[PDB]
C-alpha cells in the first residue's frame, strides 16, 4: 500500500468497460467520427490496399513507393471497421 | 399528380391476387403495390429507394446519351475513336488510352469527376438511413426551380415512371448494340 | 443545413465561427483532430501555395541575372532538381525549418489555446487594424489561398501534362 | 414419460415434444448438459448448411455456370480447382451473412434460426407455419446424413455421385 502513485501520460480517462461496446474514448482522435463514415473508410481501405498489394505481390527490385504506402490500408480497414462496430454500438 | 388513389398509393395493387409486403410504404411516390419478392422486407426501404432512383437517373441520361450519340458525336470524336457505337465507344476511348493517345481520356475523367460526386455524397445515404431529414433521393439539386410547389407531386412520380421506363429501354438499346451491332436509331 | 452542400447536414465541428466556414465537410475530416490544427494547416497551406502560384507565373515571366546559365531551359520542378545540385533549394530549406522550428513552438501555443490559428503577429506595414478590415483581409486571405492551392495544383499538372509554364501555356495553347 | 423415438426408455426431461422436431430422441442427452435453445439453433444452422450442399454437389454434375465450364463435376476436385480468389468471395459473403446470425445469438433473443428471412411470406399462416418448421428441420437432417455420404462417395470414388450411381462402383476398394 506503500507504492508510489503511478505516473500515467497527460489526459488519461477510463476505458474500461463492461457494456456491449466500448466508450468511443478508446478511439482518441476519430471518436467524433461517424459510424458511417468508418464504414465507407474501411471499405475504401481494404479495396485501395488489396489493389495495390496485388499491384507488388510479385515484388520487383524497385516497387512503387505509393502502392506501398496503400497497401498498409488492408491492415488500416480492419480496425477501421472494428471502429465502425463500436461507433454503431455507442449511439452513433 | 399525387393521386394517392389513382395512379400511386392506397388500394392501388399491381397483384390483384396477392397482397404487398407490409413493409412496403404507401406515401413513397410511385407505390402500386409492386413487391412480390419481398425486397423491402429483407432491406430498407430508404436504401432501396435511393438505389431505384439513382439507378433510374443513370438509366434515363444513358438512354438519353445512346440517342444523342447515334444521331450525333461533337467534333473530332470520330478521329479518336473511329466510329464507335454505344458501348463500343466506352471501349475504342479506353483501347486509345492504353494505345498512349492523351485525346483519349473521356473515360478516365468521367470515371474521376462521378466518383467524386459519388465519395462526398455517400455520407447523404448514411444520413438518410440514420434517421435524417434527407428524403432517400432529394439531393436538394433544383436551380431552375423547376419543381416547386404544385408540381413536386407529378414531378416526383414522373421521375420514377421515366426512370423505370429508362432502366428497362437502356437494357434495350445495349442488348440489341450487343447483337445487331446497331444504335438506338438504326435498329429503328 | 450545411449552406455548402445543402443535401447534408452541417458539420458538427463547423459551427460557422471561423472565417470562411460554409459549413463544407463532406467527409467528416474536421469531426477527427482538432480544428484549431486543420486551420492552422490550412492557412499554413494557403500562403504557401499562393506565394508558390505567383512564384511560379513570376519566373515564367522573369529570371534573375544569371540563373538561365544555371537552369537552361527547366520550367516548375525542373528548375527544383535543376537547383537541388547547385544548392539554393537547400539554402532555402536551411531558412525554412529555422521559420519552421518557431512555428512549431507558435503551433504548440496554439493547440494550447494562447495563440489563434495561423496569427504570428506580422503586420509591419500595420494593414490589419480597423478592426473590420482584419475581418475582411481575413476572408480575402483564406478565399484567395483556396484559390492559389487550386491554382498551383493546375499550374503544376499543366507542366506535367505539357512541360509549359503557366502563363507560356496560356500565350500558345 | 416414455419417449417416443425409443419407446422402451424414458423420455428426456427437457425434450417435452413442445418444439419442432422433437420426437424425445436424445439417447446420450445432450439436451440435459447443453442449451437446448443453442442446440436447436446450431441443428437448424446445420441442416440450412447440408441442404444447400447436398443440391450443389449434384447441381454441376447437371448443369455448370459457363464460367465454371471446366471445373470438376467431381465437388471436390471443383473445390481445388475454383482458386483463391473466389473462394475469398464466397467466403466475405458467407461472412457478411453470418454477421446477422451472431448479432442474434449474442446480442438478442429470437426463435430459434429465426434470422428474419422470409421474403416469400409463405410464414404467415400458422399451421402451414408449423408444417414448415418440422419440414425444414427433417429435410435439414437428412440432407446432413445425405451430404456426410455424398463427401466420403466423392473422397472414395474420385467422381460425382450421379456419375458413381450410373458406372455402378458402389463398393469400396480401399482406402484413398
Ligand atoms: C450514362 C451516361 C452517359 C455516358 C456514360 C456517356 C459517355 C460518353 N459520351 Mg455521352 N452523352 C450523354 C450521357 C452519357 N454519355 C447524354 C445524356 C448525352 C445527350 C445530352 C450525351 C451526348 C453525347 C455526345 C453527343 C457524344 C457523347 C460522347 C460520349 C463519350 C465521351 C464523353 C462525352 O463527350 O459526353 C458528352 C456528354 C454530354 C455533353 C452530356 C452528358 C451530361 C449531362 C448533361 C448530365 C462517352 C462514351 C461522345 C462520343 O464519343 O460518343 C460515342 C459524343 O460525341 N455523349
Ligand atoms: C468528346 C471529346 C472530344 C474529343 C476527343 C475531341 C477532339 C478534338 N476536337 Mg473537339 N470538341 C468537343 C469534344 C471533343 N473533341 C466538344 C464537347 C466540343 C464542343 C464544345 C468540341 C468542339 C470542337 C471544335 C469546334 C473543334 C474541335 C476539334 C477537335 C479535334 C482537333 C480533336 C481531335 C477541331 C476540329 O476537328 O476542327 C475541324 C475543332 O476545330 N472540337
Ligand atoms: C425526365 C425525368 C426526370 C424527372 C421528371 C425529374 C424530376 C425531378 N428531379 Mg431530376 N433528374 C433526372 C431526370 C428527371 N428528374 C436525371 C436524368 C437526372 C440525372 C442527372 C436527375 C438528377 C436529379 C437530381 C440529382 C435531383 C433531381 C431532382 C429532381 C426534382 C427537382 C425538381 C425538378 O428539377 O423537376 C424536374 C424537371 C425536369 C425533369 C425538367 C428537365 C427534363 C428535360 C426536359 C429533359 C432533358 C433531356 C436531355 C436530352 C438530356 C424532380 C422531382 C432533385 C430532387 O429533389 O430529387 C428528388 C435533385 O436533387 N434530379
Ligand atoms: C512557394 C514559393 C516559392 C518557391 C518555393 C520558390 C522557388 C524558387 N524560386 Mg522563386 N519566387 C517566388 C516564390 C517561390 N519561389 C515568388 C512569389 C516570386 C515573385 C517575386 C519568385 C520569383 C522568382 C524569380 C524571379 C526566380 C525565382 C527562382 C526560384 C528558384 C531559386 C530561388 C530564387 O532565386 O528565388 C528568388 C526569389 C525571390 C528573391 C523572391 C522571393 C519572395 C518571397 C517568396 C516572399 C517574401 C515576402 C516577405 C516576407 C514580405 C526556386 C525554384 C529563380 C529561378 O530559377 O526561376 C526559374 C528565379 O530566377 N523565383
Ligand atoms: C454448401 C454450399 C455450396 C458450396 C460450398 C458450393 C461451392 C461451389 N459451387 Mg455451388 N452450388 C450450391 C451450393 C454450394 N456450392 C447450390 C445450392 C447450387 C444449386 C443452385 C449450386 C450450384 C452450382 C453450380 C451450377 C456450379 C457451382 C459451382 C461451385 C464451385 C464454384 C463456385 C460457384 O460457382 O458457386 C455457384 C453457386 C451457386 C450459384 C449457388 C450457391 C448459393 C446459394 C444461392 C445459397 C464451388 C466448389 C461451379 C462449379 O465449379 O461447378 C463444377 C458451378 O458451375 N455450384
Ligand atoms: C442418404 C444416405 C446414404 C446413402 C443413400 C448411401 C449410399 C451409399 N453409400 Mg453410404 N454413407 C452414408 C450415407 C448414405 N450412403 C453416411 C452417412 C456415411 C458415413 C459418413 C456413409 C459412408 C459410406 C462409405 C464409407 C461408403 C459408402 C458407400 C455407399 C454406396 C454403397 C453402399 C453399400 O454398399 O451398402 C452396403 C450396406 C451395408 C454394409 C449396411 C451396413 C451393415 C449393417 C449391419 C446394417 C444394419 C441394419 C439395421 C437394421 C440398421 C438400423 C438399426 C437401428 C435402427 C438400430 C452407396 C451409394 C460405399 C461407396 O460408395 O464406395 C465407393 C462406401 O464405401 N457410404
Ligand atoms: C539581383 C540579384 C540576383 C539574384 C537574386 C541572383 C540569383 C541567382 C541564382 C538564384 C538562386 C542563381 C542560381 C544565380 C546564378 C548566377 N548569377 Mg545571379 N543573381 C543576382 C544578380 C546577379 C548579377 C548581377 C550577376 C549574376 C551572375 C550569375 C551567374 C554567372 C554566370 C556566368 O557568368 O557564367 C550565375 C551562374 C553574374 C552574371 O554572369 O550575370 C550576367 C552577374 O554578374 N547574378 N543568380
Ligand atoms: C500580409 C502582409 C503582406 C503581405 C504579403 C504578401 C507578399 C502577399 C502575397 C500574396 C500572394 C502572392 C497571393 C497570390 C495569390 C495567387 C492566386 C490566388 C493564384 C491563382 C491562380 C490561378 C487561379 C490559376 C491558374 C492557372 C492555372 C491553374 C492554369 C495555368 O496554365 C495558368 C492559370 C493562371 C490560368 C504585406 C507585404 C502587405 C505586409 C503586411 O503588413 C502583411
Ligand atoms: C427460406 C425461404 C426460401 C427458401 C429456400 C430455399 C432456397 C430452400 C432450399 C432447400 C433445399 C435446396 C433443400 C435440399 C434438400 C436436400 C436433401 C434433403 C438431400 C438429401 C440427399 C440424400 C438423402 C441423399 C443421397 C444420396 C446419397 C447420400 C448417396 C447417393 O449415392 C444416392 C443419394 C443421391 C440418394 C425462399 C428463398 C423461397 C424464400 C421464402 O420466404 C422462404
Ligand atoms: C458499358 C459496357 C457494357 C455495358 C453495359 C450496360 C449498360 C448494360 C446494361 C444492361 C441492362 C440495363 C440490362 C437490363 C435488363 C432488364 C431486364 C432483363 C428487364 C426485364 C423486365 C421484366 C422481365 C419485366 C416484367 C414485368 C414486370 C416485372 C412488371 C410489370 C410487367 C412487366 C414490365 C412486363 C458491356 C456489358 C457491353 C461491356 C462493355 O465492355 C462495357
Ligand atoms: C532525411 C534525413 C537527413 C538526416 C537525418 C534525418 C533523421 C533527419 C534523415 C531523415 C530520414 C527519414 C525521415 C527517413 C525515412 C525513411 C522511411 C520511412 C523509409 C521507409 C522505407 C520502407 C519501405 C521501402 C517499405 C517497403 C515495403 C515493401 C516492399 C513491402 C512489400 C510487400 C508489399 C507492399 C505488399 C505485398 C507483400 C510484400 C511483397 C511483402
Ligand atoms: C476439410 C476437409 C478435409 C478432407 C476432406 C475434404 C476435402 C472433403 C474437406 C471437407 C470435409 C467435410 C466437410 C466432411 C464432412 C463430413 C460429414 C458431413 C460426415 C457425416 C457423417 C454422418 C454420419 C456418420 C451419420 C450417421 C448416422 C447414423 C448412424 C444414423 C442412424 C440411425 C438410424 C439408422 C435409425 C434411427 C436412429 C439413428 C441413430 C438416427
Amino acid at each position: 500500500a506503500g507504492y508510489s502513485p503511478v505516473p500515467s501520460p497527460d489526459n488519461t480517462k477510463e476505458t474500461y468497460w463492461e457494456t456491449k461496446a466500448p466508450s468511443s474514448q478508446v478511439l482518441g482522435i476519430g471518436k467524433d467520427v461517424s459510424s458511417g463514415n468508418y464504414i465507407v473508410a474501411s471499405v475504401v481501405a481494404a479495396v485501395v490496399g488489396a489493389a495495390c498489394t496485388g499491384q507488388c505481390i510479385p515484388l520487383t527490385v524497385s516497387p512503387n513507393p505509393v502502392f506501398i504506402l496503400g497497401s498498409f490500408l488492408l491492415p488500416y480497414s480492419w480496425a477501421l471497421h472494428v471502429a465502425a462496430w463500436i461507433q454503431r454500438n455507442n449511439g452513433k | 399528380l399525387w393521386e394517392d388513389g389513382k395512379v400511386q398509393g392506397k388500394g392501388l395493387k399491381a397483384i390483384p391476387f396477392s397482397d404487398p409486403p407490409e413493409s412496403l410504404p404507401s406515401d413513397m411516390v410511385g407505390y402500386v403495390g409492386f413487391d412480390p419478392l419481398g425486397f423491402s422486407t429483407l432491406f430498407d426501404i430508404k436504401f432501396l429507394r435511393e438505389a431505384e432512383l439513382k439507378h433510374g437517373r443513370a438509366a434515363m441520361l444513358a438512354a438519353a446519351g445512346a440517342i444523342a450519340q447515334d444521331i450525333f458525336t461533337f467534333p473530332g470524336v470520330t478521329s479518336v475513336i473511329g466510329d464507335a457505337k454505344m458501348t463500343g465507344a466506352h471501349d475504342a476511348f479506353l483501347k486509345a488510352a492504353a494505345d498512349g493517345n492523351p485525346k483519349a481520356n473521356a473515360m478516365s475523367q468521367l470515371f474521376v469527376w462521378i466518383g467524386f460526386f459519388e465519395l462526398v455524397s455517400m455520407p447523404a445515404l448514411f444520413e438518410t438511413l440514420n434517421g435524417g431529414e434527407r428524403a432517400p433521393g432529394d439531393f436538394y439539386f433544383d436551380p431552375l426551380g423547376l419543381g416547386k410547389g404544385s408540381g413536386r407531386a407529378r414531378m416526383e412520380l414522373a421521375e420514377i415512371k421515366n426512370g423505370r421506363l429508362a432502366m428497362i429501354g437502356i437494357g434495350g438499346m445495349v442488348h440489341h448494340y450487343l447483337l445487331t451491332g446497331k444504335g438506338p436509331i438504326g435498329t429503328i | 443545413m450545411s449552406p455548402s452542400v445543402p443535401f447534408l447536414k452541417r458539420p458538427v465541428a463547423l459551427d460557422g465561427s471561423m472565417v470562411g466556414d460554409v459549413g463544407f465537410d463532406p467527409l467528416g475530416l474536421s469531426s477527427v483532430g482538432d480544428i484549431k490544427f486543420l486551420r492552422e494547416a490550412e492557412l499554413k497551406h494557403c500562403r504557401l501555395a499562393m506565394l508558390a502560384a505567383a512564384g511560379s507565373m513570376a519566373q515564367d515571366l522573369y529570371t534573375f541575372p544569371g540563373v538561365d546559365k544555371v537552369i537552361g531551359d527547366a520550367k516548375m520542378t525542373a528548375v527544383h532538381d535543376k537547383l537541388v545540385s547547385q544548392g539554393a533549394m537547400g539554402q532555402l530549406l536551411v531558412w525554412i525549418g529555422f521559420a519552421e522550428v518557431f512555428a512549431t513552438m507558435a503551433l504548440f501555443e496554439t493547440l494550447d489555446g494562447k495563440r489563434a490559428p495561423g496569427d504570428f503577429k506580422f503586420d509591419p506595414l500595420g494593414f490589419g487594424k480597423n478592426p473590420e478590415a482584419l475581418k475582411r483581409y481575413q476572408l480575402a486571405e483564406i478565399k484567395n489561398g483556396r484559390l492559389a492551392m487550386l491554382g498551383f495544383g493546375g499550374m503544376v499538372h499543366g507542366y506535367f501534362v505539357t512541360g509549359k509554364g503557366p502563363l507560356e501555356l496560356l500565350t500558345n495553347f | 414419460e416414455m419417449s417416443k423415438a425409443i419407446p422402451f426408455a424414458e423420455r428426456p426431461a427437457k425434450l417435452d415434444g413442445k418444439i419442432p422436431g422433437d420426437v424425445g430422441f436424445d439417447p446420450l442427452g445432450f439436451s440435459d448438459y447443453y442449451d437446448l435453445k443453442y442446440l436447436r439453433e446450431a441443428e437448424i444452422k446445420h441442416g440450412r448448411i447440408c441442404m444447400l450442399g447436398a443440391l450443389g454437389w449434384l447441381f454441376p454434375e447437371f448443369a455448370k455456370l459457363p464460367q465454371f465450364a471446366s471445373l470438376s463435376t467431381n465437388p471436390l476436385k471443383a473445390a481445388t480447382e475454383l482458386g483463391p480468389a473466389g473462394w475469398a468471395q464466397i467466403f466475405i459473403f458467407v461472412g457478411a451473412l453470418e454477421s446477422f446470425s451472431y448479432e442474434k445469438i449474442y446480442y438478442g433473443d429470437s426463435a430459434p434460426g429465426d434470422l428474419g428471412f422470409d421474403p416469400l411470406r409463405l410464414g404467415k399462416n400458422p399451421v402451414s407455419r408449423a408444417h414448415y418448421e418440422v419440414a425444414e428441420i427433417k429435410n435439414g437432417r437428412l440432407a446432413m446424413i445425405g451430404l456426410g455420404g455424398m463427401i466420403h462417395h466423392s473422397l472414395l470414388t474420385k467422381q460425382g455421385a450421379i456419375e458413381q450411381i450410373m458406372s455402378q462402383n458402389f463398393y469400396p476398394s480401399g482406402f484413398p
